[PDB]
């Protein structure tokens, strides 16, 4: 079957995790076992098409920056994620699309840009207007409550096969 | 767990030409660099031509001039346009991928028979 | 036991107290008098209960809260003779246990709130017990000290061109890469051995207060980051082909040792740095590296695949001394924390989720582990002052620095169709390397 490896990036603390989580988890069950692969790893089926999705997520290693070119490399899509409640990691999300294009030595990756859900600082619209310029989907999540999860996961899976086809 | 499917290739007429093709099954990121090695009866196999992702290219002495290499990177495929050739250019040619530029390993396709008849 | 004007007292029940079911019980949730009660429990010893609970509880009960609660367990309300034996002795020693264990091993909570130790203080001077004098003044004696602030020989340090005391000299290609490594895996271990797990638990390195918290591990990644930036920057900055080559040449061949060394913080510093945008795509340099260096490198890569999958079983399988990569640690501490619940909740009740405190707490346990072994290694004075005074971003931001290593590798090895520019030597000196076979 097709194997995805999606890439999640972002400022520290924005949710990266708690999203990656709650895409693997069954919806029920809470305990997680960051060790295993099936902590990172899931079979799902999108548009009728099953598939294995291959997360890759460093949150917590946000201090190495120098090792942001080896983890992004390995990706063939980005969530690009910042947190609704954070300023300042809206503004970073110009300088990982920038540094994912290096990488990729492209000026199409495959991308989402997220905003997870304090209070609201970053406008719904001035996010829908920075993924527009960029050229890819935006999505709202709340990964508390498990909204909008599967939804950006799979747009950027939806996101890979347009770029291939 | 690449793997290179080669097409193209056959029995063709000196003087002709044939187009081979490679194509990477499954892989997350550019192949590096990719490339044809043949290897005729009684020699070792041998670099025919190879090209990286940024364009770079060589080719063996013997071919340069009739034999032209392409890649698509976004594809992870590649084709060698081979023109005017000789019955000395007869051999297994095989796709070959380096994936990173420190690449040692080898991924090699199956080995496709070109065969060059003379008049 | 005593009636309920003792609270520990009240029985066990699925709303108070969850055990694991895959020697002694392992504790899944419970409130926190019920995790206190089991810390001082009169049936058993519990030593590897007592270090994750005084490593994790902040998470859960604040470092006054916990005092309060031990005191309140001790001081328990009266066969009477056979309740003093078998329940008010060994629930009492148990508590003066944890006193010591508290004192001794996280003394950091008392030199950050000077009033718990007061009440410490204050607590162990009501316990008379002819019994727990021994407790009392082996507990005083680490109060005390705590108030108060080569195996074998080792090799021959190596030498190149740079010769002793040549300070001002030093640099990639003129010291001897064996002792460049060694004198790196030094530094690393030295930072690495510093971290201590209360800059860990409660994944305090990524919170608002993470220089006062985490200092430590955070002055390790930053050396890291360094070292990785400073390989970039020596590769880039060497405008000419055959020099670059040797550049990158001479890192491989660091590299090498580092693996000989069991340093794979120093592998990863290499392999980040080789994965980077600027190096990355300098193909007319890689075409140049020998073929068996070329070797070397891909087997370090190949470490990070699959998510670091060779790297683990090979940190699994040598032996000590040697410096773990601590970023997978980071990850699954952080994700430990934020992906199990903080509280169970049975009948309406909320007990503390301890499951993923033990989990954590085996994480720094075996970072612990790796901490304990030093390497029979012989500081270099100079050369360790080299690098802990690297400093390849200059006075420039992270953008301005990357940006200024990216134009830079654009400019020594321009984009096809562009042509190649030759470029002029910069090393006076020769660039052929002695090698990583050390002399005796």
């Amino acid at each position: 079957m097709t194997e995805y490896k999606l890439v999640v990036v972002g400022a520290v603390g924005v949710g990266k995790s708690a999203l990656t989580i709650q895409l693997i988890q069954n919806h029920f069950v809470d305990e997680y076992d960051p060790t295993i692969e099936d902590s990172y790893r899931k079979q799902v089926v999108i548009d009728g098409e099953t598939c294995l999705l291959d997360i890759l997520d460093t949150a917590g290693q946000e201090e190495y920056s120098a090792m942001r070119d080896q983890y992004m490399r390995t990706g063939e899509g980005f969530l690009c994620v910042f947190a609704i409640n954070n300023t300042k990691s809206f503004e970073d999300i110009h300088h990982y699309r920038e540094q994912i294009k290096r990488v990729k030595d492209s000026e199409d990756v495959p991308m989402v840009l997220v905003g997870n859900k304090p209070s609201r600082t970053v406008d719904t619209k001035q996010a829908q207007d920075l993924a527009r310029s960029y050229g890819i989907p935006f999505i709202e999540t709340s990964a508390k409550t498990r909204q909008g999860v599967d939804d950006a996961f799979y747009t950027l899976v939806r996101e890979i096969r347009k770029h291939k086809e | 767990q690449v793997q290179l499917v080669e097409s193209g290739g056959g029995l063709v007429q000196a003087g002709g030409s044939l187009r081979l093709s490679c194509a990477a099954s499954r892989s997350s990121f550019t192949i590096n660099r990719m490339g044809w090695y043949r290897q005729a009866p009684g020699k070792q196999r041998e670099l025919v031509a190879d090209i990286t992702s940024g364009g770079n290219r060589n080719y063996a002495d013997s071919v340069k001039g009739r034999f032209t290499i392409a890649r698509d990177n976004a594809k992870n495929t590649a084709y060698l346009q081979m023109n005017s050739l000789k019955p000395e250019d007869t051999a297994v040619y095989y796709c070959n991928a380096k994936i990173h530029p420190w690449s040692v390993a080898d991924l090699w396709g199956q080995g496709t028979q070109v065969t060059v008849s003379s008049h | 036991p005593s009636a309920d004007v003792y609270r520990f007292a009240e029985p066990d029940s699925e709303e108070n107290i969850i055990f694991e079911e895959n020697g002694i019980p392992i504790i899944k949730a419970g409130t926190v008098i019920k995790l206190i009660e089991r810390l001082t429990y009169h049936m058993y010893a519990d030593p590897n209960f007592v270090r994750t609970f005084l490593t994790t509880y902040r998470s859960f009960c604040k470092p006054q809260e916990l005092l309060s609660l031990i005191i309140e367990r001790f001081e328990i309300p009266e066969e009477l003779k056979r309740f003093r034996k078998e329940y008010i002795q060994p629930v009492q020693l148990r508590v003066l246990n944890v006193c010591r264990h508290w004192v001794e091993h996280h003394f950091y909570d008392f030199e950050r709130d000077a009033y718990l130790l007061q009440r410490m203080e204050e607590f162990i001077g009501t316990v008379r017990g002819k019994a727990m004098k021994k407790w009392v003044e082996s507990i005083t004696k680490i109060i005390q000290r705590k108030k108060i602030a080569f195996q074998s020989s080792p090799p021959t340090v190596e030498w190149h061109i740079s010769r002793p005391g040549h300070i001002e000299t030093f640099d990639l290609l003129t010291l001897h890469p064996i002792e460049i490594a060694r004198q790196l895996t030094l530094l690393e271990s030295d930072l690495y051995r510093a971290v201590q797990p209360s800059e860990l638990v409660g994944s305090v390195w990524t919170k608002e207060d993470k220089e006062i918290n985490s200092p430590n591990l955070l002055k390790m990644i930053r050396h890291t980051t360094n070292l990785t930036l400073w390989f970039e920057k020596c590769i880039v900055e060497t405008e000419n082909l055959e020099e670059r080559v040797a550049v990158v040449s001479r890192i491989i061949e660091i590299l090498q040792v580092f693996q000989e060394l069991n340093n794979f913080n120093g592998v990863l510093e290499v392999v980040s740095a080789m994965n980077s945008s600027p190096v990355y795509r300098l193909d007319h340099t890689f075409e140049q590296i020998p073929s068996r260096q070329k070797k070397i490198l891909e087997e370090a890569h190949e470490l990070s695949e699959d998510h670091y999958k060779k790297y683990l079983a090979k940190l699994r399988s040598i032996n000590p001394p040697c410096v773990p990569f601590f970023g997978i640690y980071l990850t699954n501490i952080l994700k430990t924390e934020e992906g199990n619940p903080e509280v169970l909740k049975r009948h309406g009740k909320e007990l503390i989720n301890f499951s993923k405190r033990r989990k954590v707490a085996e994480i720094t346990g075996e970072i612990q582990q790796y901490q304990n072994q030093p390497y029979c290694l012989r500081v270099e004075s100079d050369i360790k002052r080299f690098f802990e005074n690297l400093n390849p971003m200059g006075n420039s931001m992270e953008k301005e620095f990357t940006d200024y290593l990216f134009n830079k590798s654009l400019e020594i090895e321009p984009r096809n169709p562009k042509p190649l520019p030759r470029f002029p030597k910069k090393y006076s000196y020769p660039l052929k390397s002695p090698g990583v076979r050390p002399s005796n």
